[PDB]
């Protein structure tokens, strides 16, 4: 076949959580996560 | 170059097409390549084949130290 | 334990733990806590074969 | 001074960036964390088990749910050796129509992965036949780590809290992980396959609303009280039962016939039921052993400290001294837990070397690319557990260990001639690498120079007896199981050996891997094996010998565990300390599983692809290993992709390449090392503050990570280039030439 | 210093000229040489034949010309 | 073992007789491998059976054991023939080869020189006689 | 306080950053006989002046490795300053006003432990304790 | 914020000051010697770490010990 | 028979619970 | 002292060594 498409049920869901988890989310999530380790103890 | 003038090169244009991944370095150049002196034994290249896996065994044993 | 003896190293930390060598000289002062200079056919590591000790961890050979 | 990390302040006040990286090495070291006591430290270990519980309960639900939702299982499940299992789809947008189409496979109308796990075969076995069975699996596992993320969190709060007693209670845990951990599940999952999994081999179809009104044999749960047990096994499966139906089927569930079911060349269900019902007893016995709070058990304190053997002085069990090795044990978290992986390191090579030569799931033996990944996957996992059981060996000598308690006691004795075991390691390493490398180049010589016949051939004529002593009659020992009038194989009093006869139906059958035919070829690799374990243990046994300290650096237990190095003094002392032989060891353990697994997989390839005579007359000298495995079963992995095309091993072929390049990066955190790198890094943060428009600046400084840290960066490169290297080979080369 | 450089140079051209002589010994009585003048193109250039100890007389491969 | 069969009996090893060259070796070593227990792939091969080959898994072993010995022990022998001269850092570094061969021609006979080394006590230094490390 | 007339310098690569005037910053102050040429820590050749010199270094170990080079030319009168950013100079070379090399009174032993180094006690002793086994009040 | 301790089995051959450089190490007086002086590490802060200290002191099994600890921007040695 | 649409549905809620107590878990061991 | 009980323990093990020898050599069934 010429496209990504699934048989299995709910086949849109891969379709907008591969970028999420993979390419959206991270760069939040790495921010997130470098306010953490980067804040004073004041 | 036979009869006519055309040329029949070893490989025959396979760096053109085939040297700009180097996955084809390691198919069409490396294993496609040493197939004589992999297949080298009872035969007269006998001793290229003994010096490529001695090669091999000193590189790894320069990992000792290194 | 006088000088010229042969004597034997009960120093765990040592290099030369159960080893034995000559004493070189004996300090007379006293208050030196290790007066006792032995020295080594075997260097340690890297440089020396002369350590001080104490009187209590040698123990006499000959 | 930031808060992270909180665990220790002193890194936290890191004005580097080495404080990001050593707060994540440090993070589980709970130890040595600022502001720690012995109480508060084992009610961390026990709540991060509930977070490792649930992450496993996790992962297997991830498992169940994408084979549910993406797998093929209930057509996999109608032709187990035709159709190839389906792990789970591909989303990976930036495929071309090139890989859209290589990689629908299998039966499927979109690109997915094929499952190289064997959990297919699992589930079929133990009696799971349809796609919904799986999805409520999984949300019952994903509920199920729910209660125990609920119990991590439970046994934080302070009533709920254990106190340090609890946890220090040896013989309570003993007795109930015996009795109920491992007796009463393994007696549970022989309740699995008497009710589930050995009625639906048989077809009748058993399940949450049926499992109370059928009973698994007709004379059930009356047979047994009253002592009839022999009803259980009265007519078993036959040889022409074909798996998941009712022809064929018997009514026993604890029958004993061993070998294998000759339709799924696997073991038999009713054979497994009845194993685990024994094994329970066994256990559930065994937990019965030590004293609780009734005054009959055992005291293990007790069976330290005794030194009368029926009124003869002793000086303890087995006539050595054990007095404090219980409260040596019981305190020291590193000595349980080096125990505990030295345990699950020969569990995992055992794992590993019956499940393929005694499959115990249906058509396992016929997925030959699954069946190669299960073995080398536990054998790498087991080589890992035996180098960290040496490592918390060395961790444990360093900081929770005493000359005081242990005066005297077998620990102590170790520790006097540390010199003596360390010397005959290298020994045995030193005669078994000259004698094996020596004798293979010599076959490689007299081979390359024509002259094969002048090889030193050493035929493993001890091997062959044992699997002579064991059934084998190809060779001709004919003794002991291969003679028929023998001792053992009538065993005359009694003539109960009710599993010889399918026994040895398999082992003389020669299309099964249960004790593979052994020439001098397997003679060699098994000192190299050999070879391996030695060397392997001698770098982790001097690792721990010497963790307290050497004539180079006698003070060691006061510099810690991973510490670079005590300067260039003294000669120079790089790699001295006892963290560097756990990390020069896992080199040694990577090489020596990349034999077991080469010598492994070149035997089956021989065997799979009927050119069995190719390993016999090639695997005693070293270009056969190097011509006939490696160059001459890359060729249809390297061409996954080529310039005319691309197939379904495109993607095993980008991982080879993969784990080329990470193997090779290992090497500059290896060769190079640090103050190379800070020089180079300070021309850098040079240029970055002398630059226009450059507005950003570290809020920590730069610097060239450090020793025991590149040592750790880069041996993790060289163990995932030799896992994806050798992980997409396994893997391309089986399921390339097969299904 | 400078007196020992100048007089371990001489020293190495004469390792050199060792090495040189080697050539041109090898190439006046263990080689093909007169065989490859002849025809230099079906001939193979072959100097450093092989004693015939340990099964290595097989490295003495054929050359052309016998 | 009884799948091996000596290479006078053994199809696939004529065939090795039959497409050799002879040059210096294959004929003259090639016949006395007929005598050798003989796979079934006409290679010859070291089993370990019982007193058919007691003599012959003993004469490579003995050979070597003794002059492994003999070279350990006129090693050894010399090692302490320097000590007590007191000269043995540059005894070492120099060898004194009349001092090496007296102490080789003592090591012709070395079975029977390191068992009286035992008997005596004194092949092998008491254990607080050796330098050793904190433990 | 400081001061000193600069050595001829072309200025360099090698020496002040960011650090100097935001954590703190080094001085050495030497006095020269002569009009001679110097080796710079931070790469390059400098001339010394006649008189008072002054030289600013970002890290101390600059400051005494060209200490050490200004002994080789007979000068033992300098001395190491500390310039924090909000200005205060401390002078920290020579601590006392005499080289370290030399023995004073009125110096303590400071760090000092009463034992040979080879009972240090067991990790195990001070195992879940605030110090470490080489601090270890016994002995 | 390494730390620099000094055991008693100093002889005051005083090369230990001497390899020093960064100035952690100075002389006092002692008894325990001929020499009468025995190293002291007042300035630890700006100990280095380059355990260059060690190689010099000649007594087996060296009196002086650094233990490289808590390590700060100046017992890093950054000039940035 | 692959599971339906709305099972896939059903286990992402569900999945959740031991998403939050998983943050109930790293919390409290004072992340 | 004569070894009393380090040997008894490896000369039972080579008891057990020697009978599995002993089938080995097709001495004892
Ligand atoms: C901000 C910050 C900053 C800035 C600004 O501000 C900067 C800048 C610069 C300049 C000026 C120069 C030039 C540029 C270029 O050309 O190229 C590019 C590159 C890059 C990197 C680029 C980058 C840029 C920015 C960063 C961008 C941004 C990004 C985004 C934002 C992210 C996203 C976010 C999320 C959260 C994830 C550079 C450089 C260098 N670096 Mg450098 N940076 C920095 C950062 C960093 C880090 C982290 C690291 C580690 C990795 C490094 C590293 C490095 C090295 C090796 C080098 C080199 O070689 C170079 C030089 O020396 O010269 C000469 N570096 N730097
Ligand atoms: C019946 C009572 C019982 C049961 C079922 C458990 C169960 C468990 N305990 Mg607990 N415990 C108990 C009583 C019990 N405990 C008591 C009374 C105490 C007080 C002293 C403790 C104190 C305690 C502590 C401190 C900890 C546990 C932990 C655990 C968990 C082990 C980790 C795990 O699951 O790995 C896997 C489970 C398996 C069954 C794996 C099986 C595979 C093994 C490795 C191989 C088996 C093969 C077999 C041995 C072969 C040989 C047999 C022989 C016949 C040949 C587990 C769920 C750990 C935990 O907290 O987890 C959250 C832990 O830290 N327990
Ligand atoms: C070369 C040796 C080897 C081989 C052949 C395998 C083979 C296998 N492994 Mg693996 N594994 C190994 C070594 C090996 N393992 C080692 C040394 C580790 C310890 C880190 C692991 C840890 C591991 C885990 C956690 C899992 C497996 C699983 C599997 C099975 C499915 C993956 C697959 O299709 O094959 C492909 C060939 C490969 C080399 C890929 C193996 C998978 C890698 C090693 C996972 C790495 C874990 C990593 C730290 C986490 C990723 C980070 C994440 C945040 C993204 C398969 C039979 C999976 C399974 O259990 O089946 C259901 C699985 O969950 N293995
Ligand atoms: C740990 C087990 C596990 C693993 C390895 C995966 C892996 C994958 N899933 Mg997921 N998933 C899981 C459990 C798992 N799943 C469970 C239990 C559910 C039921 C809710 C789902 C529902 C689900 C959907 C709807 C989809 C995936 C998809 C995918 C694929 C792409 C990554 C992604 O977007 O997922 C997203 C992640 C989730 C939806 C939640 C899963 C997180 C689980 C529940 C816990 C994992 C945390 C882990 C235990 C902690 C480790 C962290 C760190 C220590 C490494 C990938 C192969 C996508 C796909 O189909 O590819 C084509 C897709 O869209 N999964
Ligand atoms: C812990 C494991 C376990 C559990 C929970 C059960 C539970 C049950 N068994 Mg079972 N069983 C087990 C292990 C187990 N069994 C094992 C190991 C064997 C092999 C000896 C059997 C063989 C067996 C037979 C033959 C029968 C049961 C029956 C039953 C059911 C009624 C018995 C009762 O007391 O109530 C019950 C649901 C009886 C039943 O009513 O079947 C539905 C019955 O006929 N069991
Ligand atoms: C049950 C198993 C178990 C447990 C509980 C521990 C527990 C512990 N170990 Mg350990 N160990 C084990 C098994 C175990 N070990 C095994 C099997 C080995 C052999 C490899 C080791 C060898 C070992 C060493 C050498 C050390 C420890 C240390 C420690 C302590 C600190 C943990 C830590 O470093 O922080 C957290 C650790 C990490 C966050 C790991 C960092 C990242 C690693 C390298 C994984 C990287 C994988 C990579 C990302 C995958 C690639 C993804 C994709 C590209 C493929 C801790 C008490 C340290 C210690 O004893 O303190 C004094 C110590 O130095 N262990
Ligand atoms: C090809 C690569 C290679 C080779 C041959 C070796 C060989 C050896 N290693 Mg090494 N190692 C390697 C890579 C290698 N290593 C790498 C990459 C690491 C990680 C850094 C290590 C880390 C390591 C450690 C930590 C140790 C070893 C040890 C040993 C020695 C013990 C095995 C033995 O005695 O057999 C016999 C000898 C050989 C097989 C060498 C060949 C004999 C030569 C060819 C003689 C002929 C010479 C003549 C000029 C021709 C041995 C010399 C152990 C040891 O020293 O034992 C006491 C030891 O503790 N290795
Ligand atoms: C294949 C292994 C490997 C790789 C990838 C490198 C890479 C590098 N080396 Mg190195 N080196 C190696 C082996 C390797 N080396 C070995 C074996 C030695 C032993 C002697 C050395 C010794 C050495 C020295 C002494 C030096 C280097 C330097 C460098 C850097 C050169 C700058 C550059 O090329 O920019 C390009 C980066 C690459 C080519 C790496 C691959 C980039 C990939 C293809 C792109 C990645 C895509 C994307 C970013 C992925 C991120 C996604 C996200 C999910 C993470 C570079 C990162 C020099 C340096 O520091 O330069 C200033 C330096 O002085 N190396
Ligand atoms: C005559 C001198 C001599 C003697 C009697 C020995 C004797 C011994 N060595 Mg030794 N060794 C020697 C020289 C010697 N060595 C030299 C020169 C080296 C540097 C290459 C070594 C390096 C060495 C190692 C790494 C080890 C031994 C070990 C041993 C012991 C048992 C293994 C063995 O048979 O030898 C082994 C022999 C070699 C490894 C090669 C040396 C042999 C050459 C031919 C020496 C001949 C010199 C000549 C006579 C003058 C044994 C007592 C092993 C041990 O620890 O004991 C259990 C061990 O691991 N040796
Ligand atoms: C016969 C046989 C066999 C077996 C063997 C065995 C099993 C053994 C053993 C044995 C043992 C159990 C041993 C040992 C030991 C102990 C000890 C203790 C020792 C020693 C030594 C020494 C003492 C040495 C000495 C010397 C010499 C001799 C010379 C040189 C010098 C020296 C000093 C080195 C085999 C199969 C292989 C082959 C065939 C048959
Ligand atoms: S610590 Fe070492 S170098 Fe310093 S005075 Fe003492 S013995 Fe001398």
């Amino acid at each position: 076949m010429t496209q990504l498409t699934g048989d299995y049920a709910a086949s849109w869901l891969p379709w907008i959580m591969i970028p999420l988890v993979f390419y959206i989310l991270p760069f939040p999530v790495f921010a997130i996560l470098f306010l953490w380790i980067q804040k004073e103890a004041s | 170059v036979g009869a006519d003038g055309v040329v029949t090169h070893i490989t025959g244009g396979n760096f053109a097409t085939s040297s700009i991944t180097n996955n084809g370095w390691l198919r069409d150049f490396l294993w496609a390549q040493s197939t004589q002196v992999i297949t080298s034994y009872n035969t007269s290249l006998s001793a290229y084949g003994l010096m490529f896996l001695g090669g091999h065994f000193i590189f790894g044993f320069s990992l000792m130290f290194l | 334990v006088q000088r010229g003896s042969k004597v034997r190293i009960l120093r765990p930390e040592s290099y030369w733990f159960q080893d034995v060598g000559t004493v070189a000289s004996i300090e007379q002062g006293g208050t030196s806590r290790y007066p006792v200079i032995v020295r080594f056919d075997k260097v340690n590591y890297a440089g020396v074969n002369t350590n001080n000790f104490a009187q209590d961890e040698l123990v006499e050979v000959e | 001074a930031t808060k992270f990390p909180k665990f220790s302040q002193d890194l936290a006040n890191d004005p580097t960036t080495r404080r990001i990286f050593y707060a994540i090495a440090t993070a589980h070291d709970f130890e040595s964390h600022d502001g720690m006591t012995e109480e508060n430290l084992y009610q961390r270990i026990f709540a991060s088990h509930f977070g490792h519980l649930a992450i496993i309960f996790l992962w297997a639900s991830g498992i169940l749910f994408h084979v549910a939702w993406q797998g093929n299982f209930e057509v996999w499940i109608k032709d187990p050796v035709h159709v190839r299992p389906i792990a789970h789809a591909i989303w990976d947008a930036q495929f071309g129509p090139g890989a859209i189409k290589a990689f629908t496979q299998a039966g499927a109308r979109n690109p997915v992965d094929i499952c190289y796990s064997g959990v297919y075969h699992w589930w079929y076995t133990i009696g799971l036949r349809t796609n919904t069975e799986l999805y409520v699996g999984a949300l019952f596992l994903i509920l199920l780590a729910a209660v125990f993320l609920f119990a991590g969190w439970l046994h934080l709060q302070p009533r709920y809290r254990p106190n340090l007693g609890w946890f220090k209670n040896s013989e309570a845990r003993l007795n109930h992980h015996l009795a109920g951990l491992f007796g009463v599940s393994s007696l549970a999952w022989a309740g699995h396959l008497v009710h589930v999994a050995i009625p639906e081999s048989r077809g009748q179809h058993v399940g949450w609303d049926n499992f109370l009104s059928t009973p698994p044999h007709p004379a059930g749960l009356w047979a047994f009280f009253t002592g009839n047990w022999g009803a259980y096994a009265q007519n078993p499966d036959t040889a022409e039962h074909v798996f998941s139906t009712s022809q064929g089927a018997g009514t026993a569930i604890l029958t004993f016939l061993g070998g294998f079911h000759p339709q799924t060349q696997s073991l038999w269900l009713t054979d497994m039921a009845h194993h685990h019902l024994a094994i329970a007893v066994v256990l559930i016995i065994a937990g019965h052993m030590y004293r609780t709070n009734w005054r009959i058990g055992h005291s293990i304190k007790e069976m330290m400290d005794s030194k009368t053997f029926f009124g003869r002085k002793v000086e303890g069990p087995f006539n050595l001294p054990h007095q404090g090795l219980y409260e040596t044990v019981n305190n020291s978290l590193h000595f349980q837990l080096s125990l505990a992986l030295a345990c699950l390191g020969v569990a995992s090579s055992l794992t590993a070397q019956h499940m393929y030569s005694m499959p115990p799931y249906a058509f396992i033996a016929k997925d030959f690319t699954t069946m190669a990944a299960l073995y080398t996957h536990h054998q790498y996992i087991a080589g890992f557990l035996m180098v960290g059981a040496f490592s918390h060996a060395a961790i444990f000598w360093i900081k929770d260990y005493d000359p005081e308690q242990n005066k005297g006691n077998v620990l102590e004795r170790v520790l006097k001639h540390k010199e003596a075991i360390i010397a005959h390691l290298s020994w045995v390493s030193l005669f078994l690498g000259f004698h094996t490398l020596g004798l293979y180049v010599h076959n490689d010589v007299e081979v390359a120079f024509g002259a094969a016949d002048k090889q030193i051939l050493i035929e493993p004529v001890f091997a062959q007896f044992i699997q002579s002593a064991n059934g084998k009659i190809l060779y001709g020992f004919h003794t002991l199981l291969s003679n028929p009038d023998s001792i053992a194989f009538t065993a005359w009093p009694n003539h109960a050996n009710v599993w010889l006869p399918g026994w040895l139906d398999a082992i003389n059958n020669g299309t099964n891997s249960l004790f593979l035919t052994i020439g001098p070829g397997d003679f060699y690799v098994h000192h190299a094996i050999a070879l391996g374990l030695h060397v392997t243990t001698l770098i982790l046994v001097k690792g721990a010998l010497d963790a307290r300290g050497s004539k180079l650096m006698p003070d060691k237990k006061d510099f810690g565990y991973a510490f670079p190095c005590d300067g260039p003094g003294r000669g120079g002392t790089c790699d001295i300390s006892a963290w560097d032989a756990s990390y020069l060891a896992v080199f040694w353990m990577l090489n020596t599983l990349g034999w077991v697994t080469f010598y492994w997989h070149w035997k089956h390839l021989s065997i799979w692809q009927g050119n069995v005579a190719q390993f016999n007359e090639s695997s005693t000298y070293l270009m056969g290993w190097f011509r006939d495995y490696l160059w001459a079963n890359s060729a249809q992995l390297i061409n996954g992709y080529n310039p005319y095309g691309t197939n379904n091993l495109a993607v095993w072929a980008w991982m080879f390449l993969f784990g080329h390049l990470a193997w090779a990066v290992s090497f500059m955190f290896l060769i190079t090392w640090r103050g190379y790198w800070q020089e180079l890094i300070e021309t850098l943060a040079w240029a970055h503050e002398q630059t226009p428009l450059s507005f950003g600046y570290w809020r920590d400084k730069p610097v060239a990570l450090s020793i025991v840290q590149a040592r750790l960066v880069g041996l993790t490169h060289f163990t995932v280039g030799y896992i994806a290297t050798y992980g997409a080979f396994l893997i391309a080369s089986t399921a390339s030439k097969f299904g | 210093i400078s007196r020992k450089i100048f007089a371990a140079h001489f020293g190495h051209l004469a390792v050199v000229f060792i090495w040189l002589s080697g050539m041109y010994f090898h190439g006046a009585r263990f080689s093909n040489f007169e065989a490859w003048m002849a025809n230099p193109t079906g001939i193979k250039p072959s100097a450093q034949v092989v004693w015939p100890i340990f099964g290595q007389e097989i490295l003495n491969g054929d050359m052309g010309g016998g | 073992n009884t799948t091996l069969v000596p290479c006078y009996k053994s199809p696939a090893f004529v065939e090795r007789m039959k497409n050799a060259p002879d040059s210096y070796y294959t004929t003259k070593p090639l016949k006395a491998y007929s005598q050798l227990l003989c796979g079934e792939d006409g290679l010859p091969r070291i089993a370990l059976d019982r007193l058919s080959l007691a003599v012959d898994v003993a004469i490579p072993i003995a050979i070597f054991l003794y002059t492994a010995g003999f070279i350990g022990w006129s090693g050894r022998s010399y090692l302490q023939a320097i000590k007590k001269q007191d000269k043995a850092e540059e005894k070492e570094v120099f060898i004194d080869v009349p001092l090496f061969i007296s102490c080789m021609v003592m090591a012709l006979f070395w079975p029977m020189a390191v068992i009286k080394e035992l008997l005596a006590g004194e092949l092998v230094a008491k254990d607080e006689e050796i330098p050793i490390s904190v433990r | 306080t400081l001061s000193g007339q600069t050595p001829i310098f072309g200025g360099s690569t090698g020496g002040l950053l960011k650090k100097a005037e935001v954590e703190e910053k080094y001085a050495i102050t030497w006095t020269s006989p002569k009009e001679q040429v110097f080796e710079m820590p931070t790469g390059g050749a400098a001339i010394m002046r006649q008189g008072q010199n002054l030289l600013y270094l970002a890290r101390k170990e600059q400051c005494i490795a060209l200490g050490g080079q200004l002994r080789k030319f007979k000068i033992t009168d300098y001395k190491i300053y500390r310039i924090y950013p909000n200005g205060e100079t401390v002078y920290i070379h020579p601590a006392d006003g005499v080289f370290p090399e030399k023995v004073n009174q009125g110096r303590e032993k400071v760090r000092y432990n009463d034992r040979r180094i080879g009972q240090n006690p067991s990790p195990s002793k001070v195992k879940f304790s605030g110090i470490a086994t080489y601090d270890a009040p016994n002995s | 914020s390494h730390t620099v301790k000094i055991y008693d089995t100093c002889i005051g051959c005083t090369q230990c000051v001497r390899a020093c450089p960064t100035d952690v190490l100075e002389m006092v007086p002692w008894d325990g010697c001929r020499a009468g002086q025995i190293a002291s590490s007042p300035r630890t802060e700006d100990c280095v770490g380059c355990k260059r200290c060690e190689t010099a002191c000649p007594t087996d099994f060296l009196s002086i010990r650094v233990y490289l600890g808590a390590e700060t921007t100046r017992s890093m040695g950054l000039a940035y | 028979m692959s599971i339906s649409d709305t099972q896939v549905y059903i286990a992402l809620v569900v999945a959740l619970v031991p998403g939050f107590l998983a943050w109930r878990l790293a919390t409290e061991l004072y992340k | 002292p004569p070894y009393t009980f380090r040997t008894a323990w490896a000369l039972l093990l080579l008891a057990i060594n020697f009978i599995v020898a002993a089938y080995y050599f097709h001495i004892i069934e």
